[PDB]
RNA sequence: CGCCGUUCCGAAGGGACGGGCGAUGGCCUCCGUUGCCCUCAGCCGAUCGAAAGGGAGUCGGGUUCAGAUCCCCGAAUCCG
RNA sequence: AGUUCUCUUUUCUUUGUGAAGGGCAGGGCGCCCUGGAAUGGGUUCGCCCCGAGAGAGGGGCCCGUGCCUUGGAAAGCGUCGCGGUUCCGGCGGCGUCCGGUGAGCUCUCGCUGGCCCUUGAAAAUCCGGGGGAGAGGGUGUAAAUCUCGCGCCGGGCCGUACCCAUAUCCGCAGCAGGUCUCCAAGGUGAACAGCCUCUGGCAUGUUGGAACAAUGUAGGUAAGGGAAGUCGGCAAGCCGGAUCCGUAACUUCGGGAUAAGGAUUGGCUCUAAGGGCUGGCAGCCGACUUAGAACUGGUGCGGACCAGGGGAAUCCGACUGU
């Protein structure tokens, strides 16, 4: 079947600390199909970029937790993961939220 | 892992002592008290050595 | 605890002198029809919504009605 | 001030160790006045009282060299120090043997691939340790059967 | 509550070294 | 121990009484010459028998 | 002062289904109670002796500064 | 949640359902009915079973602590978000999921055996059966009667805190002594051994600082020699695991025996054998083992820990035990 999977950094693009696209081509360039990271697994892992949403979509078995192991390496590779934090926003997304800091 | 206590005051591993494992609805095992395990009924023509159908034990 | 599988020998368990009140809860997949009486909580287990509304309407008058949520 | 008590409410209200009770050394006044539980778990709920995580104890290393021994590696004869017996006892390996040819007659019996004289006759062979395993024994039976047909055709 | 509260005001009371005799007794000046 | 009896938890009972310091009033009586509870007890430094 | 002894040199049962007599009662109809008599009765050893032996029947959740299978909420059960 | 210089679809945490009732798995039967078995068959790890009835069919019963169900999601927990008096059993959102595997360990249930010149409590208490003295009513508003299902009332007295032990107990004490028990994680490993670690706990054991003389106490190492020391090899030291080989005198034939004496042991990459499920074949699942081979390092490899020195004799006592 299809498994559809979304990512919302909405709150930290308005505020124009990460890039959706520098994001997205992360993604299109790590995402491993059975340990492959350059063609997605042949298509079957499609990957659709919004506004400020990211969506994957999977026709094989695909983690959600993945992407969200993906999310936070990206984070700390831009220095944000003291800022930022991934939590689950429904049974199919994460979004990216601020620390309760003043 | 998990270690349980005795919820009575006899500590000793006695035939009057004897427990279960159980888990309960708030997710934790405890010590359940068996009772005695019960015997059937014994013919009483004192020769055959099975006990009594359709008998409680 | 007890569980009764006809909705007529429910009616008669709600008609009891030492049946106390009916709880009335709602699930994702059945309505639970429970009323306390003086050593069991018997249970009714309702699949279909409109069976259930049904019943809540034909309750002996008296007996203490709560929904549960 | 004294945070004793705090302590111990905080780890008896988050059914934790002492030794994962956090409190923030920045507020230990806020702290040092709650001196009941409701108070405890208004703190916790606030975030001036906080479990620590379990300290790590990662299997990846045992896994990854559990991995390597199913390949045999660190088998050898100078990693064992318990004698053959002890390391794997007789006993159970003549109980697998014993189960498995008994099964494979069993079942042969009922698919008439053997008669109940020949299955007699091989449950004992079986028992004197005739046959090493499964696949000795059924070429066996393969060989029986040939032989007892050919007597077949010559009556 | 998040967890990384706990290496935040570690840190932050870690910071104190540099402010001794004047440590504010509560951060949280609201209330 | 836990597993009393009445008789024993009856008599420990008076023996907790009896170990408290005196009334401060009492020094000011006429001819008192009282300074202390002289029969105080610890349960450590000397024990009961009982 | 006492000791021995524990069924041994003992008239060691105070009980009962039922039956017969009276006396009392009350939902005075008839049933109860009570006293006497008839009948039936081995136990054969008073009593003590175990917070590990035998021995019916309670579990879940919450709750305290300190008590909880004991308090509260709920759901059960044994015995009489 | 942690790490993310690089790598890691990664590592860690967590991922409920009580008693009682019902239903159903599963286990057990020295229970029944048909029937009549040698070309004897059935069967276990071992056994053991049968004309006094086996195999094969079809049934009955006991325990079901296992799963489902009423309990019961309302609760609990995980997590994110809002509230309040803010010391509220506060309120919401989502979740509380699916499989596998084992001579694994702990407990328990059961079957079958072995040991005894050892045979491994009693009573309270409760139950069934045999018997048939009696009782009940005359066709009914039926009666005596009921161990069935509901309903009604009650369960008095005493104990209960905490310590339970390198500081709550006994040793004059917060004494390295003594003092009955239950539960029991990961790795290595034969292992409840020793060594490291998680949960939980602790603050080095009635003080600290600075030096690093002698003499000590406890640990080590020593060229060449190797008991020359000493009453005496005291002390220390050698050996030590496991695999393969080999093994004397004597003997009460059981032993002696790990006799004695050799070889081997790492890492890495492979090969071969050893199974279940489904429908001499095909597919899918698997759990640890054993054996062999190549390559490889400064010959190091039971690398720490754990871990027998050996032989030839004499005296005494058979031995184990005290
Ligand atoms: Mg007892
Ligand atoms: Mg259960
Ligand atoms: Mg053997
Ligand atoms: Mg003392
Ligand atoms: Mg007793
Ligand atoms: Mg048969
Ligand atoms: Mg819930
Ligand atoms: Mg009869
Ligand atoms: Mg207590
Ligand atoms: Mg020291
Ligand atoms: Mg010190
Ligand atoms: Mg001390
Ligand atoms: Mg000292
Ligand atoms: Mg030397
Ligand atoms: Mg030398
Ligand atoms: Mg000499
Ligand atoms: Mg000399
Ligand atoms: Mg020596
Ligand atoms: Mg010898
Ligand atoms: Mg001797
Ligand atoms: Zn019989």
């Amino acid at each position: 079947q299809l498994l559809k999977f979304t990512l919302d950094c909405t709150h930290p693009v308005e505020d124009g600390i990460m890039d959706a696209a520098n994001f997205e081509q992360f993604l299109q360039e790590r995402i491993k199909v059975n340990g492959k990271a350059g063609n997605l697994g042949g298509g079957v892992v499609s990957l659709e970029r919004s506004k400020s949403k990211i969506t994957v979509t999977s026709e094989v078995p695909f983690s959600k937790r993945y992407l969200k192991y993906l999310t936070k390496k990206y984070l700390k590779k831009n220095n944000l993961r003291d800022w930022l934090r991934v939590v689950a926003n429904t049974k199919e997304s994460y979004e990216l939220r601020y620390f309760q800091i003043n | 892992v998990q270690r349980l206590t005795y919820r009575r005051r006899l500590s000793y591993n006695t035939a009057s002592n004897k427990t279960r494992l159980s888990r309960t609805p708030g997710n934790r095992i405890v010590y359940l008290y068996t009772k005695k395990v019960g015997k059937a009924p014994k013919s009483a023509c004192g020769v055959c050595p099975g006990r009594l159908r359709g008998v409680r034990a | 605890p007890r569980k009764i599988e006809e909705i007529k020998d429910f009616l008669l368990t709600a008609r009891r002198k030492d049946a106390k009140s009916v709880k009335i809860k709602k699930n994702k997949d059945n309505v639970k029809f429970k009323v306390r009486c003086s050593r069991y909580l018997y249970t009714l287990v309702i699949t279909d919504k409109e069976k259930a509304e049904k019943l809540k309407q034909s309750l002996p008058p008296g007996l203490a009605v709560k929904e549960l949520k | 001030s004294m945070l004793r008590l705090q302590k111990r409410l905080a780890s008896s209200v988050l059914r934790c160790g002492k030794k994962k009770v956090w409190l923030d050394p920045n507020e230990t006044n806020e702290i040092a006045n709650a001196n009941s539980r409701q108070q405890i778990r208004k703190l916790i709920k606030d975030g001036l009282i906080i479990r620590k995580p379990v300290t790590v104890h990662s299997r990846a290393r045992c896994r990854k060299n559990t991995l390597a021994r199913r390949k045999g590696r660190h088998m050898g004869i100078g990693k064992r120090k318990g004698t053959a017996n002890a390391r794997m006892p007789e006993k159970v390996t003549w109980m697998r043997r014993m189960r498995i040819l008994r099964r494979l007659l069993r079942r042969y019996r009922e698919s008439k691939k053997i008669d109940r004289h020949m299955y007699h006759s091989l449950y004992l062979k079986v028992k004197g340790n005739v046959f090493k395993n499964k696949r000795i024994l059924m070429e066996h039976i393969h060989k029986l059967k040939a032989d007892k047909a050919r007597k077949k055709l010559l009556a | 509550v998040a967890k990384q509260r706990i290496r935040m005001a570690n840190e932050k009371h870690s910071k104190n070294i540099t402010q001794r005799g004047n440590v504010a007794k509560t951060s949280r000046n609201a209330p | 121990s836990s597993h009393k009896t009445f008789r024993i938890k009856r008599f420990l009972a008076k023996k907790q009484k009896q170990n408290r310091p005196i009334p401060q009033w009492i020094w000011m009586k006429t001819g008192n010459k009282i300074r202390y509870n002289s029969k105080r007890r610890h349960w450590r430094r000397t024990k009961l028998g009982l």
